[PDB]
């Protein structure tokens, strides 16, 4: 029994061991009352504004659309403290944890960006933070590990399973089922068991709220489409949420195509996966024909989540949002193009979204269209990856 | 067939609790797992609880996570587990067999199709680790239509409304995990006419089996102590079986109060 609907159509739910249900019910109740509490809203807005840097700019691209009839705006979440949109929701979840009287934070990370976000929120708000990371991801992201340790977070490697993100998602839940009286589980995307898809959406929704006010101010109309990459779904649903009722606005989510769909080495469960039950939810996932859960592949570490938030699968099924894929090579070209023409280094995650926008513009260069891309982070963290690929090629 | 009812009827006439080992199917290999199971029954197991290897067992601790990896290393698939289950049931017609599943394997080829296959191979009960009572309707309805007992865990943090649901929805037995005093949990469960409760938290020694029975539980499940004997003795398979035999027969003697 819950206060809110745990399902979006047929997707979602609370598929956890019984022992965790009270933790989830307590969290949903605290969230519902926090959302009706003006003082919680004011503290959250204060931290976003004076600590994280909101509202972020909405930049009109000057050079990239030259010789077409496309107008492209970038919502500059790369300018947020931390360099990625993840900061918005970890601040809200950390305030929630304090509201519940919790004093410790548990989080999972793969690429390391959610771990860094969790650790910086925990240091600011005086919470003890422990982070689970797959030992393969530990070795490959030792910059972000040092960052987490500098911020006072305890990092714990996971060798269980494939020792990647999904195996981190499991050991965080095991810890929480024992510690939830004093600890809050800061899940990193808009997926998992209810109420997390709902909470994370609501703590990211200022992205689309700002974008709407900013585009009406600059162009006097709503965009033709807003485009966002989809790893687990938080930055996309944060951009989409405020436009869902504006039915003239296309909502386009971009899943990583990896080496290409037909190769099977991709991370596109929404369009090329299969509904199953894992990580507390019913949702499309990467799985074998026997029902075992596979990994996604993408050149961007941050799109490595093998499933997708349930609200996105709902939005797809009813035809309100459209989902497409973009391969490693397409995202790399979009990465280079934004650097050379606009002087902005985008995250390789966000380059997937940009790459689809450039495809829309180039395929139909005389189509008049107003596009907004959610630039969900900056790409300083990717320059070594991009460098190695470009030397290996010439 | 109602193997649980028969089992509990016979145990009660001889003032005994049930001893139930858990073991992952195919650990450490298909043929050696079949040896392990025949050894456990021969040494006095009253019923079996059997896990199907799953990629992401978020409700399990490290001993079981490694059991799954060992079975995946051996090439064990769900279809092979169901082959193994038919052999086990052909050899042992009366022992209750319960599966510990994760929801995706149950969901994969259709919920109804999964329980239909259990009834075909002679499984008696299914516990789905990541399906709380609140989400269980399609699973237990499919279980009941195919004469399979749906098993639910009653955790230590159980409130009264959970007790009422577990007692109404479960069949076969109630899986007991260990703030609330234990003997009044067994009391409330008997109040609500729940299926007999088996204690399954940290049952490692004969003294814990005796404690569970005296506390009011119909028996005990040793959810990982058996997998640890397999882990320790992986290099010597004949010492593995002798250690399993001595442990199980010790634990089962403890159930005779
Ligand atoms: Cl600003
Ligand atoms: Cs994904």
């Amino acid at each position: 029994t819950t206060l809110l609907n745990p399902y979006f159509g047929e997707f979602g739910g609370m598929y956890v061991p019984q022992i965790l249900m009270p933790a989830l019910n307590q969290l949903e109740e605290a969230f519902v009352s926090a959302q009706k509490d003006p003082e919680f809203q004011a503290q959250f807005a204060d931290l976003l504004k004076n600590y994280a840097g909101r509202p972020t700019a909405l930049t009109k691209c000057q050079n990239i659309t030259a010789g077409t009839r496309t107008t492209l705006y970038l919502k500059r979440e790369d300018l947020l403290h931390g360099g990625a949109h993840k900061t918005n929701q970890v601040l809200g979840q950390a305030l929630l944890a304090k509201r519940m009287g919790k004093s410790e934070i548990i989080a999972e990370t793969g690429a390391g960006q959610h771990g860094v976000a969790s650790a910086l929120a925990s240091a600011l708000l005086g919470l003890k933070c422990r982070i689970y990371m797959g030992a393969k991801d530990v070795e490959r992201q030792s910059p972000n590990v040092f960052r987490m340790r500098l911020m006072g977070a305890e990092v714990i490697p996971v060798h269980s399973g494939s020792a990647t993100l999904k195996d981190a998602c499991n050991e965080a839940l095991r810890d929480w089922s024992g510690s939830y009286e004093t600890a809050h589980y800061m899940l990193g995307t808009a997926a998992g068991p209810h109420p997390y898809p709902t909470i994370v959406r609501e703590f990211q929704r200022m992205i689309g709220e700002e974008t709407k006010a900013q585009i009406l101010d600059k162009e006097g109309r709503l965009p033709d489409a807003v485009i966002a990459c989809v790893g687990g779904g938080s930055n996309a649903i944060g951009m989409f949420a405020d436009f869902i009722n504006d039915t003239s606005v296309g909502l386009i989510g971009v899943e990583p195509g990896g080496h290409g769909i037909e190769t099977g080495e991709h991370g596109a469960p929404l369009k090329h996966g299969r509904v199953g039950i894992y990580f507390g939810m019913k949702a499309p996932m990467m799985q074998t024909a026997d029902g075992q859960i596979e990994e996604s592949y993408s050149i961007s570490a941050g799109l490595d989540f093998p499933s997708v938030g349930p609200q996105h699968a709902y939005l797809n099924s009813i035809g309100r949002a459209d989902y497409v894929s973009i391969t490693d090579d397409e995202a790399l070209e979009a990465f280079k193009t934004l650097c050379r023409h606009e002087g902005i280094i985008p995250a390789l995650e966000s380059s997937h979204a940009l790459a689809h926008a450039l495809k829309m513009m180039r395929e139909q260069p005389e189509k008049e269209q107003l596009l907004v891309v959610n630039l969900s982070g900056r790409g300083d963290k990717d320059i070594f990856t991009v460098h190695d690929i470009l030397k290996a090629r010439g | 067939m109602e193997r649980y009812e028969n089992l509990f009827a016979q145990l009660n006439d001889r003032r005994e609790g049930a001893f139930v080992p858990f073991v992952t199917l195919g650990d450490p290999g298909i043929e050696q797992s079949l040896k392990i199971i025949d050894t456990l029954i021969d040494a006095g197991a009253d019923a079996l609880e059997l896990g199907v290897p799953f990629s992401d067992p978020l409700a399990d601790g490290p001993t079981i996570q490694n059991a799954n990896l060992r079975a995946f290393a051996a090439g064990v698939t769900p279809a092979q587990c169901f082959e193994m289950l038919a052999l086990i049931r052909e050899k042992h017609p009366t022992i209750p067999i319960g599966l510990l599943m994760y929801a995706n394997l149950v969901f994969n080829n259709g919920i109804d199709a999964f329980y239909a296959r259990c009834e075909q191979v002679g499984v008696d009960s299914v516990l789905v680790a990541d399906v709380p009572v609140e989400e269980s309707a399609p699973f237990r309805q499919a279980a009941l239509r195919h004469n399979i007992a749906p098993i639910f865990i009653c955790p230590p943090n159980a409130d009264d409304d959970l007790l009422r649901q577990v007692a109404s929805y479960g069949r076969g037995y109630t899986y007991l995990l260990s703030a609330l005093p234990l003997h009044h949990l067994i009391e409330k469960l008997k109040e609500y006419h729940a299926a007999p409760a088996l204690q399954g938290f940290g049952i490692s020694s004969p003294e814990q089996v005796s404690a569970a029975v005296r506390a009011g539980a119909a028996g005990a499940i040793s959810g990982s102590a058996i997998v640890k004997i397999i882990e320790k003795n992986l290099a010597s398979p004949k010492q593995m079986l002798a250690e399993l035999r001595s442990f199980v027969s010790a634990m089962k003697a403890a159930s005779r109060a």
